[PDB]
């Protein structure tokens, strides 16, 4: 037979910055977001979930080092956590 | 690789926590992980993303280590945007994946993503809310009930993002 | 550094 | 002197649906999004963070009961969590 | 009240987890935590929105248990709105405080929230984006680095959010 | 019900 289900759902964007500002970028470094997205990636993949680790994210740009720049979680709708169990 | 495992103790100890509610895990024999990354270094009329192949290098690796297959594209237009997204959409790997990750990097302004041709008297980007579009249940159901990160390198205007306080 |  | 800070910031938005989508509400029973953020609140502000209590709220729309809805979180900027320690 | 407290002993082993990381909270004797709820029940040109009654007395006493004085302000136009916020933006009481609630709840488009006098030709809305404009570390710097928190209880369309799946 |  049919079922209904909910056209959106399971989303969860990260932009590198708030609307309206702009995003910093090095030559030979990339972009900031970039780079510390993957570092911090690397670091938390195996203990917390993905909204976790942006926040995460969001929070090492918080002290303005000149290149001020803040990171947005948008349109979530994330039911629940999703951890990226590294190794498996 | 470079990201930290997570040990299988850890990893039951999470699951016992809060198993309900997490997204649930397909066995590591049996999915195939798709990733895309579409990445804007070029341009016709606006300074390039010098730096730009410093991020494809890393994403790309990070995803792979995630355990994804990534497909990269570069320099595209709005149109080639909306047309590859449409195939990633229906791409087979799909059924047998557990989550997706798409990533963008490029320009762009307050509205959308700014594709290869874009100009300020000629328009060519991509509205986030069509990204979102092109990947829900109706038009991607493979992806029903399963992660869809997308995650975005991209200027959202022109203004610093700061104001002052006195101190 | 640069403007994205 | 003076210093930089970030113009937008430790914001969170929870909508009643997504883009597009309509909400539901009953005449004598109000709207099912608010109904249902009070209910988790009284329950979990004593031990999850706002951010956490809100996805608890998506999950309980994650059944399609008819009159279907999906809560959707925006805008987020909170670099740290916020836990409401109730009682004090 | 109604809302489960949170005890001494949790509250510390909360605090003790990853104090590093959580917004700091301000002493229960100084602080004046402001809320404010706008309700749009009565329309001039669209369906009144029966039982709005009910969510704003649900909202209210929550708050409140969470230790929130509520102002309350009813079918109001964009405009009014607009005005009310600058006004909630000024108020002093913001200054010992170390969060904030804005609890929206009317009709509503995909761009933004329905206000008294809206029709179909001639628009009555107020911008989503306007709200966060309103209360930024600019036009409210009282809050920054403080929790604000929306919640917004109104339609972004007319599309019923779903689609079928052959089972 | 109804719509919001």
């Amino acid at each position: 037979a049919i079922k209904k289900a909910h056209i959106e759902k399971d989303f969860i964007a990260f932009c590198s910055s708030t609307p309206d500002n702009v995003s910093w970028r090095h030559p030979t470094m990339g972009s900031v977001f970039i780079g510390r997205l993957i570092e911090h990636m690397q670091e938390y993949a195996c203990s917390c979930d993905v909204e976790e680790i942006f926040r995460k994210v969001r929070f090492s740009f918080e002290q303005p080092a000149g290149r001020a720049q803040m990171p947005t979680t948008e349109r979530v709708t994330l039911t629940r956590c999703f951890y990226l169990f590294p190794g498996h | 690789g470079n990201v930290k495992l997570c040990s299988l103790e850890e990893a039951q100890r999470i699951w016992k926590q809060k198993s309900a509610e997490i997204y649930p895990i397909m066995d590591k024999s049996s999915r195939t992980r798709l990733a895309l990354i579409i990445c804007n270094e070029e341009f016709d009329s606006i300074p390039r993303r010098t730096g730009a192949e410093v991020d494809i290098t890393g994403m790309t690796m990070l995803l792979q280590n995630l355990g994804y297959s990534v497909d990269v594209k570069k320099n595209l237009t709005a149109s080639d945007m909306t047309t590859e997204l449409e195939a990633f959409a229906h791409r087979p790997e799909h059924k047998t994946s557990d989550s997706t990750f798409l990533v963008f990097m490029s320009h762009g302004i307050r509205e959308g993503i700014c594709g290869k041709k874009h100009s300020e008297q000629v328009p060519d980007i991509l509205q986030l809310n069509a990204i979102f579009n092109m990947l829900n249940t109706k038009n991607c159901p493979s992806l029903k009930d399963k992660p869809k990160v997308i995650i975005i390198q991209a200027c959202r205007g022109d203004s610093p993002g700061v104001v002052w306080f006195k101190d | 550094w640069e403007h994205d």
